[PDB]
């Protein structure tokens, strides 16, 4: 539970920061839904375990 | 066709040329590939057609070669004629896009044909430098190295290619054969974890079996050199001097070179004259010539009376020396060669 | 049986036969019926006599008129299960619902 | 001695005399020899002469590379290397509603397997090798001793063609 | 924007000509046009290739050689001989010539290079017989014996290098 | 008129092949007809067993092309004589009409400039007239 | 040959009316 | 700026240093002054957030052959080239290339056509017009696209830029977003029926050039994880999914000597497959159905077992049978060999008919006749390209005067290794004489007619005009072309000019200026 509420809180704010500063549209909608493919093998190994 | 006369006057070389059981390789592959499918197995009668072994390890060999016959072409074809036309495309393409956006169109026609009638002045003005005795000989003293320099990098790639894979298959005899020499030297001197056992056999194995040429793809795993740690903390310019590194950069000279001297050359044909041949002298290798080794040989006869310095007479002696190497150079395949000419 | 008869063994099986060979000398498991049925599937069973049943009463041969008949049959039993296997397909595809595999 | 040595014959000029006779297919212990020694005589002819096409152009040497993939290459299998041993031969019958199955060993001798031999050893009924619920796994049984014998009509490599004939 | 007058002027509405949609009078067109233009300068040479969803198309510009030299032949000419043991009578032809005439070879281009520099060949040994018997006697062609009569273990240890 | 025949023939030099051929061309025009070409297919390996005249297997085979135009009464002993010669083994007849198209020309007409070829059978006049025919 | 097809000349290149579109980009 | 040109070319070496692990192919010039240096790459952790920028370091199956090229293409390729890597390119010889490209351009939009057919001359399909392309029309706009996936230490040529355009052989998105999708079999466009038919899941997927269409939750569900959950898609009816899969074929290319074709309509076993499964009509799988049962009679193919690629091999005369063993196929962008079956190797009939010369003076080549430096020449040869070996042949007849007037003897060596066209068959008494006659030479100087020596003479003084003509900086390229016996730079013609030098430069120089080019030209 106290991981992951901490984890999102940073590492959106570690991004939208760097949203900031660009000013296209097409990095931005790369970058998440990049994040989503690195933060769901997260899951991938989750549910390798018992 | 046949008629009463010519039944008995056939000849085979119509239905059976000589040139493919006695020139050719062929008839050798049916005769490894039938004899193989008596016995049943199918799959090495295949290989004899294919033969992917044998030529990956030759690529290995043509490829490092061949990097290097393309970057002297393009030096041979960055003279200062062909940059011209180069340029010569690059002013069209910009005054039609200034008649373009300056609405002025109609005026390209008169403009254009200024536009040709200049080049033309500047094409004959180049050969009037050209025409010098001075900068004629500089230019063949360069142009020339770098052309001795990859005909006999093309004869390399000519005769790798001649090669039959049994030649080929040969060497990945010697290779399994110098290895076990070199293993004797040194060897006289859950389930999961059974699995991986098996890769790191196969990793050391297969790297040392490879069947293939070292390259710039495996050998960089050797040398310990680590070449970012060993200049942590060093000034450069101390060691490396300053006039190398700015001629370097100077990509429109070629550096590098194997043969950068006309002595240098001649100690490569004698190496290859005493194995070839048991008389250097009356050689049959000799009489080969093209046009143009003698047609410029006429030319040296001409400046060669006319006044000069010695050194300009030595550059003669060593061009003169040039022009005779080259139409005795034995070429193939100018076929597979004019595109090569083309393309790059 | 001879070395001279093992070439004659080996040459008729290829021509006549099937053939493999293996090149780690030993047999996975399940190798050979994937390979008998590959056949099995070449060959239509649904037109060779002997590949319907085993027992052989009922390989037992009728006369070609009555066969006939019994071809017109079976073909047409197979048209309404070609259908069903289409619609229960297009039915589940619009009701959208999922089988779980666990 | 070649180093004082000038111009002599050689050893080899007596192959001349003799009736060379064409070698059988059967025979691989002897086909590799000819390489090992034969690819040191080429090593050096080429690490002398630079891989150079030249010097292969004549026939005698390009005759001679093609020959070595040849005795090189075993003849028999890639599985074997010495000599020819008559690989085995299992075949199986299918139509008989018994369970069947025939042997060509390596030597001559030839074995007639079946799910009744072994039935007639134990005394059972003639009916239990059709449904051969327990015949099937009797056969499965008799094929493991059958092993532990460890016969030589096998061979030393032992080798095995298996077939099957019906459906 | 994006938009120039140029275009529009240069442009003159017409009438559909077959070629538009029927191909035959189409490809009469286009023929026309390759005559005169040579792909190869726009694209140098490549595997000339183009793909749809998963399907690809390819014509690529090669450049194709066809190697022929007369002892190619090696005598492998059919005569029946493909296999049986029939076959390896026609391999054991020339199987003695072939091999005698090799061994001739090695002898002269090995001899032609030990005559050729014999003089190094007696200084080189001696220098290393030095170092291994300093300030003795140093017969050549005695102590060369022992060059070679050692086997390919004890040679390492007093010379170094391994051949044979 | 044009048929088209086919051999299975034992390989073996080019003198088998033109004595197959001088017999068969001898045995057509012994009775009237003529011969529009002959040529050779190919060598390979054969997938099935084959009886010779000698009693004998084999497994590589030689394809030939036999065409000529002559009565249909008449193939049927120039098939035997294949068919009994030493070098042929089987035979069969064909009819066509691709012969002297496109395609079944210019690769005939192109023969002669392969590199496979010597030289000396490359007559460039000839395929310049063969041109300046064939043209619409 | 390997790659056969059949040149089926009664196919017309361009379509002769207009479709509304399969693929589009946006929501224009 | 001439201090700036050191503090670059100081800091230069330092990125390369760091960066190239093969410096020594890039700079072979000093041996000695270093030694022999690679660059070694280590395992690192990662930023869960800097790195989602990065992109992967392959997408596909690569082989050895493109592995080599791919690396030098990476380093050396304009470390040893004249302009240079593209990093260390000025911006004027970038502008001078990028005009070029777009002058040809516009040349292939001025035809109309599309792009699969200047490259192909018996299209399967034809796509879009290139008014229309955006690929093409975004390449030719913005210059900086053009740079992208060159790589930076790669040369900028026109060519490279030309490809793209005329095809784009890019592959799938090497973003971090993108899914790696395992199966992506790529089949020939003859084995498809409609473009519409439905998407093979197994085989390639266009999503995959962009990932962010690849983004979608199906995707990530398929290969990170597995599934559990059974979706239904929609089938086809039984005739929609053959009316998608037909395929149509040439019934010419149907005859039995063509198993290439004949094998695709059978089953691994031998059986002939119904219609359904061959993607065909009624009629075209009986006259398929009459060829195997005929084909399987001549022995090409087997009546039950396996197929073999031994009788994949379409049937023709020996010299497609034989020369396709001698037939070595070699890049031209890269010295390796393709293996046999791994391309497409192709030969137009018709047109290498059609391209003979439609004149011809058989007469006028009769000196010619016997010399032959090839094979064979499958050209037909004009006038002046004749008149370049009757010069080549007057050239080899000086040299054996230049050497006989030093004492050799010519006689002596065209009796030992000068080559007759006509050889005989070999045997063990003939090969050793032929194999020491390799050498093609000419005729003698002396034993000729007049005229047989005024056309060796008059040949060789046209082209010793032309070359006079010819400028002295293309001395190789007439010596390329000087062997395959092309004259066409050889053809070489200045034309007159009024116009003074500078009135030439003070035009040529302003032009450019306006487009750039500051520095002039010094002719």
């Amino acid at each position: 539970q106290i991981l992951p509420q901490m984890e999102q809180s940073i590492e959106i704010s570690m991004l939208q920061k760097q949203f900031q500063e660009i000013k296209s549209e097409e990095l931005k909608q790369d970058l998440i839904r990049a994040y989503t493919r690195r933060r769901i093998k997260d899951l991938a190994n989750q549910f390798s375990k018992l | 066709w046949i008629n009463q006369q010519n039944v008995n006057n056939i000849n085979p070389d119509s239905i059976m040329p000589a040139t493919i059981y006695d020139e050719t390789d062929y008839y050798l592959k049916l005769h490894e590939q039938a004899f193989l499918f008596e016995q049943g197995r199918l799959e090495e009668m295949e290989k004899v057609s294919l033969e992917t072994e044998e030529i990956q390890y030759k690529n290995s060999v043509l490829m490092p070669i061949y990097q290097d016959v393309i970057s002297m072409i393009k030096h041979l074809k960055s003279t200062e004629s062909f940059k011209l036309e180069k340029e010569f495309q690059a002013a069209k393409r910009i005054l039609i896009e200034d008649c373009r956006n300056m609405q002025i169109e109609d005026q390209l026609e008169e403009k254009m044909a200024k536009l040709e009638k200049a080049f033309n002045t500047l094409r004959k003005a180049q050969k009037e430098k050209f025409d010098q005795p001075e900068n004629q000989l500089e230019f063949l003293h360069e142009h020339l190295l770098i052309l001795y320099n990859m005909l006999r990098k093309w004869g390399e790639y000519t005769n790798m290619l001649k090669i039959p894979a049994t030649v080929v298959r040969d060497i990945l005899h010697e290779r399994q054969v110098m290895l076990e020499k070199k293993k004797l030297i040194r060897k006289q001197n859950a389930i999961e974890n059974l699995m991986l056992q098996f890769e790191k056999k196969a990793e050391e194995e297969l790297n040392a079996e490879f069947h293939i040429e070292k390259n710039s793809l495996y050998g960089n795993d050797k040398n310990a050199v680590d070449s970012r740690d060993f200049y942590k903390g060093i000034d450069l310019e101390n060691v490396f001097p300053r006039a190398l590194i700015d001629n370097s950069f100077d990509f429109t000279k070629l550096s590098g070179l194997p043969f950068q001297n006309v002595k240098e050359a001649l100690r490569n044909e004698e190496k290859i004259e005493l194995l070839r041949g048991e008389d250097p002298n009356n050689s049959p290798r000799k009489f080969e010539t093209a046009l143009i080794v003698e047609v410029f040989k006429l030319k040296s006869q001409q400046l060669r009376a006319a006044s000069l310095t010695r050194a300009q007479q030595q550059k003669l002696n060593d061009i003169d020396t040039l022009l005779d190497l080259i139409g005795e150079i034995k070429v193939e395949e100018p076929t597979f060669l004019l595109k090569i000419w083309k393309n790059f | 049986m001879n070395p001279i008869q093992f070439s004659q063994f080996v040459v008729n099986s290829i021509t006549k036969h099937y053939f493999k060979e293996v090149a780690q000398g030993a047999l996975r498991p399940g190798q050979v019926r994937r390979e008998v049925k590959s056949v099995y599937k070449d060959y239509n069973p649904l037109k060779i006599h002997i590949f319907k049943y085993k027992h052989p009463r009922m390989l037992e041969i009728p006369m070609p008129g009555h066969q006939r008949r019994a071809e017109r049959v079976e073909a047409q039993r197979r048209r309404n299960r070609e259908q069903i296997n289409f619609f229960c397909r297009y039915v589940l595809a619009k009701q959208g619902k999922t089988i779980p595999y666990n | 001695f070649f180093y004082e040595g000038y111009v002599w014959n050689h050893s080899l000029n007596i192959i001349h005399d003799i009736q060379l006779n064409y070698l059988d297919k059967n025979s691989n212990a002897i086909a590799i020899k000819y390489a090992k020694t034969l690819n040191i005589m080429s090593s050096l002819y080429r690490n002398l002469t630079f891989k150079k096409f030249d010097f292969i152009k004549i026939w005698y040497w390009y005759y001679l590379y093609y020959i070595k993939n040849i005795y090189f290459k075993n003849l028999i299998n890639k599985n074997n290397n010495y000599v020819f041993e008559k690989p085995n031969i299992f075949v199986f019958n299918i139509k008989s509603k018994q369970i069947r199955l025939a042997v060509l060993t390596s030597k001559n001798y030839v074995y007639n397997l079946t799910v009744g031999k072994i039935l007639s050893s134990l005394n059972i009924k003639e009916k239990s090798k059709k449904k051969s619920n327990k015949g099937e796994r009797l056969f499965s049984e008799y094929l493991e001793n059958f092993f532990k014998n460890k016969n030589i009509r096998f061979g030393t490599k032992k080798l095995a063609i298996i077939k099957l004939k019906y459906f | 924007s994006s938009i120039d007058i140029r275009k529009v002027l240069n442009n003159k509405y017409r009438d559909s000509e077959s070629s538009d949609f029927y191909k035959k009078n189409r490809e009469q067109l286009v023929s026309r046009i390759k005559q005169d233009m040579d792909v190869d300068s726009y694209t140098g040479a490549t595997t000339r290739r183009t793909q749809f969803q998963q399907y690809y198309q390819d014509q690529p510009s090669l450049g194709f050689v066809y190697p022929m030299n007369p002892g190619r032949g090696a005598f492998m000419e059919p005569d029946c001989r493909f296999t049986g043991n029939d076959f390896m009578e026609k391999i054991n032809t020339h199987f003695a010539t072939a091999i005698t005439s090799s061994y001739q070879d090695l002898d002269k281009v090995v001899k032609i290079q030990v005559n050729d520099s014999k003089k190094n060949i007696e200084q080189n040994l001696e220098k290393l017989f030095r170092e291994k018997n300093p300030n003795k006697e140093f017969n050549f062609d005695k102590e060369y014996a022992r060059y070679l009569k050692l086997d390919s273990k004890k040679f390492k240890k007093e010379y170094g290098y391994e051949t044979d | 008129p044009l048929y088209e025949l086919i051999v299975l023939a034992r390989a073996n030099t080019a003198k088998a092949t033109t004595s197959l051929v001088s017999s068969v061309a001898q045995s057509i025009l012994e009775k009237g007809g003529n011969v529009r070409n002959t040529t050779i297919l190919g060598d390979r390996i054969l997938n099935r067993t084959v009886k010779g005249n000698d009693d004998k297997k084999h497994l590589v085979g030689r394809y030939v092309q036999i065409l000529y135009d002559g009565n249909p009464q008449m193939m049927g002993q120039i098939e035997k004589a294949a068919r009994e010669s030493n070098e042929g083994i089987r035979a069969k007849t064909f009819k066509i009409k691709d012969f002297y198209s496109d395609a079944q020309l210019f690769r005939r007409a192109l023969k002669q400039t392969s590199p496979v070829y010597p030289s000396y059978l490359n007559d460039k006049s000839y395929l310049h007239q063969l041109k300046q025919i064939a043209k619409k | 040959v390997r790659n056969s097809k059949a040149a089926q000349h009664q196919i017309r290149s361009r379509n002769f009316f207009e479709v509304d579109p399969i693929f589009p980009d946006g929501k224009d | 700026t001439s201090e700036q040109l050191r503090i670059k070319n100081l800091n230069a070496l330092k990125h390369e240093l760091k960066n190239n692990p093969l410096f020594d192919r890039a700079f072979p010039e000093y041996k000695g002054k270093k030694p022999e240096t690679t660059v070694v790459k280590k395992q690192e952790e990662l930023d869960f957030i800097r790195s989602l920028g990065l992109k992967e370091r392959i997408n596909k199956n690569i082989s050895l052959e493109e592995a080599e090229h791919q690396n030098f293409k990476q380093f050396v390729e304009g470390f040893r080239s004249p302009s240079g890597p593209l990093k260390y390119m000025d911006h004027e010889e970038k502008q001078k290339i990028n005009f070029l490209i777009d002058q040809k351009l516009e040349e292939l939009e001025a035809t109309g056509l599309t792009r699969e057919e200047i490259l192909y001359d018996n299209p399967t399909h034809t796509g879009l017009p290139l008014n229309q392309d955006p690929f093409f029309q975004y390449i030719k706009n913005n210059y900086t696209a053009r740079e992208v996936l060159l790589k930076p230490g790669e040369e900028y040529t026109v060519q490279k830029i030309i490809d793209l355009a005329l095809r784009q052989d890019i592959g799938a998105d090497p973003s971090q977003s993108a899914a790696k999708l395992k199966n992506q079999k790529v089949y020939h466009a003859s084995k498809m029926g409609l473009p519409s038919s439905r998407k093979n899941p197994n085989a390639f997927d266009n999503t995959s050039y962009l990932g962010a269409t690849s983004s979608t939750s199906e995707h990530y569900i398929k290969e990170l994880v597995r599934p559990d959950r059974k979706n239904h898609e929609i089938p086809l009816t039984k005739a929609q999914t053959r009316k998608q899969s037909i395929r149509k074929i040439n019934y010419f290319d149907i005859h039995w000597r063509n198993t290439e074709l004949i094998t695709q309509f059978v089953n691994n076993s031998g059986c002939i497959k119904n219609k359904i499964q061959n993607r065909l009509t009624r009629p075209q799988q009986k006259k398929i159905a009459r060829t195997i049962r005929l084909s399987r009679e001549m022995l090409l193919m087997p009546f039950r077992g396996y197929i073999k690629p031994s009788d994949k091999k379409s049937l023709t005369t020996l010299q497609e049978d034989v020369e396709n063993t001698v037939r070595t196929a070699i890049n031209i962008e890269t010295g390796h060999i393709y293996i046999k079956g791994s391309v497409n190797e192709y030969r137009n009939v018709t047109k290498e008919f059609e391209n003979l010369n439609d004149n011809f003076d058989a007469k006028r080549a009769e000196q010619s006749k016997d010399y032959v430096i090839d094979g064979n020449s499958q050209k037909l040869e004009t006038t002046e390209e004749l008149t370049l070996l009757e010069a080549r042949m007057h050239s080899a007849q000086l040299k054996e005067k230049q050497l006989k007037d030093l004492g050799v003897d010519t006689q002596a060596i065209r009796e030992k290794y000068q080559a007759s066209p006509k050889n005989p068959q070999l045997t063990i008494d003939n090969i050793l004489s032929i194999q020491t006659k390799q050498y093609i030479y000419p005729p003698e100087f002396e034993q000729l007619d007049k005229k047989n020596q005024d056309q060796f003479k008059e040949s060789f003084s046209k082209f010793q005009e032309k070359i006079n003509q010819v400028p002295v900086d293309k001395f190789a390229s007439l010596l390329v072309h000087e062997k395959a016996t092309d004259a066409t730079e050889f053809s070489n013609k200045i034309q007159e000019s009024d116009i003074s030098l500078q009135e030439s430069l003070e035009y040529v120089n302003q032009i450019r200026s306006r487009g750039g080019l500051s520095t002039p030209l010094k002719i």
